[PDB]
């Protein structure tokens, strides 16, 4: 066994012990490494640049969740400690082949992956990169040198900053004519694929950064998570403005051809495995204002009925069906967030920060590494993008939709609620009639594509 | 077959409401809660010498997700509403939660607890009388627990039980 320094002059000589670093009885699945479970900050940027071997989940995992337990500016002191190491012939030699070049070429590696992967620490504080910077700067040897120009490359790079898809479909409303464009009128194909598009890339310009730390329910949330944000503020615009759609049809038979045309989408969504979009069409048929209207689910075809209670048993029991459909397809798809938010906030509430061994306080790493199974996770689907032609005009359309409009949510609920005992009365009051709203044909041009391709 | 109540928890983001599930279901002396599992919101209890099955909903985290929670909602027999001792306007965002649950039961008498949650060593800001006085202006029992010590913990969900068997 190697001589190392003493811990007085380098404090990552010091040994493994019950009291600075405990392990899971597993072992990395794919590469036989041993499972850390918690440690020392120490022993945790130890084993994050250990001599022996490499370990690229272990650095995946940490640049994703030490924020919790380090800061980034005491991330890099304690990194370029770890470099900066003193010696304690033939054991030198062997020292400088087998544990610091080893050691000092990990360290370069944590530099690389921090650099590429969360560069949102250096945007954020620019004294970091300054040290950053200056720290490469430093940085000298044969071996050094090809891994000191990578890192160079990518911070100034950050600095800076298929085949035929399918035809687009056309309804009432024809090309350029937006001041016709609604429910009825765009083609449901194209409403369910447009709508798609937007909800995929709200979907992935979602990243870890918002997500870590459950920052999304604190009271920076606006400025931590924006984009997780302005994803669900799409699906729940989305949901309103399909009750608003509905409530809003007086009519009977005009509103069960409302309802009909919103399944129709549905049912598009499921092909295009848009989860978002398919519980956003739930949420609206099970939303109170809509899940009364008996004289409309009666008129609905029963094919439509089938399609709509599959979709609406996909959230039974704890999204049992949801979680096993979404397992069983491939990408392209567009995951229902919420789920995910959910496990990331129960899991670090729901597990300490710190273990306790002989007295002495341990980082829980297992409730990170935890948190990081569900933003890979996330990532996995954020990888493969739709093979749809963007109809620039269908989108703007739907990016732009506001159906509260200038009310607060109280009043436009209530407003929803109002409409749907105003359009289908309470019982015993009889079912009044009401004229009709909308001057152009009822009948859907249905699911299927109009023209081959 | 046992019976198994179908309970929903409602209330504010952002003032740690999902330590009153994870406290009931995590054992009182393990700390090592994983949500991805069955057996993470399902507890088989006796309350008052009857064997039940509670299965609890719990989606802290999805509260910008706002026209889902009638969704969610109807899925629950009783409902845990749930503020923090130490945030006011937790405490003032019941009424409309509460209301909310009337209106997806379509029910002015669904079985529910208001639920006074101290997460936190920080200065409590609601006094024990006030939610004792709005637990009586809506006919409702009124528990207060520590996300600490998890005192309250059994007694806010057993009562909401026998809420549901005394309807
Ligand atoms: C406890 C509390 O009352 N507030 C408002 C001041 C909180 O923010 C809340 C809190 C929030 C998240 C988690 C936790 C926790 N550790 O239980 C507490």
């Amino acid at each position: 066994q190697m001589r190392l320094p003493s811990a007085d002059v380098y404090r990552f000589a010091e040994p493994d012990s019950e009291e600075n670093i405990i392990f899971e009885e597993n072992m990395q699945p794919k590469a036989g490494i041993p499972i850390i479970k918690a440690g020392t900050v120490i022993k945790l940027i130890e084993r994050l640049t250990y001599h022996m071997y490499a370990d690229p989940n272990f650095v995946r995992t940490f640049l994703t969740t030490y924020r919790s337990f380090c800061k980034p500016q005491e991330l890099l002191s304690l990194i370029i400690e770890r470099f900066e190491i003193p010696e304690p012939s033939a054991e030198l030699k062997r020292f400088r082949k087998e544990y610091i070049q080893p050691v000092q070429l990990r360290v370069l590696n944590v530099c690389r992956h921090w650099v590429e992967h969360h560069f949102y620490d250096f945007e954020r504080d620019a004294y970091l990169l300054q040290r950053m910077e200056e720290f490469i700067g430093t940085v000298r040897g044969k071996a050094m040198k090809k891994w000191v120009e990578s890192i160079t490359k990518i911070i100034q790079r950050k600095k800076i900053a298929q085949s035929s898809p399918p035809t687009v479909e056309w309804h009432i409303s024809r090309p350029g004519h937006i001041e016709t464009f609604d429910l009825l009128t765009l083609h449901p194909i194209e409403i369910a694929r447009q709508l798609t598009l937007l909800e995929s890339d709200l979907y992935r310009a979602v990243q870890p950064s918002e997500l870590v730390g459950s920052v999304w329910t604190k009271e920076d949330k606006e400025i931590n998570s924006p984009n997780l944000l302005k994803m669900i503020r799409h699906t729940t615009n989305l949901t309103l403005w399909f009750e608003k759609c509905i409530v809003e049809t007086e009519n009977l038979e005009e509103r069960v051809a409302v309802v009909s045309r919103i399944i129709e989408i549905l049912q598009v969504f499921q092909e295009l495995n848009n989860f978002n979009g398919v519980l956003e069409v739930v949420s609206a048929m099970n939303s109170s204002p809509v899940y009364r209207l008996d004289h409309t689910f009666e008129q609905i075809p029963s094919r439509q009925k089938k399609i709509l209670e599959e979709a609406h048993e996909l959230s039974e029991d704890h999204y049992k069906k949801y979680l096993a459909k979404l397992r069983s397809i491939n990408p392209p798809c567009v995951p229902f967030f919420g789920i995910y938010l959910t496990n990331i906030l129960k899991t670090e509430e729901g597990n300490p920060e710190v273990l306790k061994r002989h007295g002495k306080e341990l980082i829980n790493f297992s409730k990170r590494r935890k948190v990081a199974e569900i933003t890979g996770e996330i990532q996995q689907y954020q990888n493969q993008p739709y093979c749809l032609r963007v109809e620039s005009d269908i989108k703007r359309f739907f990016e732009n939709l506001n159906p509260m409009g200038n009310s607060m949510e109280k009043e436009f609920t209530d407003y929803l609620f109002n409409k749907s005992l105003e359009i289908e009365p309470r019982n015993p009051k009889p079912l009044p009639r009401f004229p009709k709203k909308y001057s152009y044909p009822l009948k859907s041009p249905g699911v299927r594509p109009s023209n081959p391709r | 077959h046992m019976t198994e109540y179908k309970l929903v928890v409602v209330g504010a983001g952002g003032v740690g409401k999902s330590a009153l599930t994870i406290q009931l279901i995590q054992n009182h002396f393990v700390d090592e809660y994983d949500p991805t599992i069955e057996d993470s919101y399902r507890k088989q209890v006796v309350i008052d010498g009857e064997t039940c099955l509670l299965d609890i909903l719990d989606t802290a985290g999805q509260e910008e997700y706002s026209a889902m929670r009638d969704q969610y909602m109807r899925t629950g027999e009783g409902f845990l509403c749930v503020f923090a001792i130490n945030n006011t306007k937790s405490f003032e965002d019941i009424h409309q939660y509460r209301e909310q649950i009337k209106r997806v039961k379509d029910s002015d008498d669904v079985p529910m607890v208001l639920v006074g949650n101290k997460c936190d060593l920080a200065a409590r800001t609601v006094e024990s009388r006030q939610a004792q006085d709005l637990a009586r202006s809506y006919g409702i029992p009124y528990i207060e627990t520590s996300a600490k010590t998890r005192q309250g913990v059994e007694d806010a969900f057993y009562t909401l039980v026998r809420e549901i068997r005394q309807h």
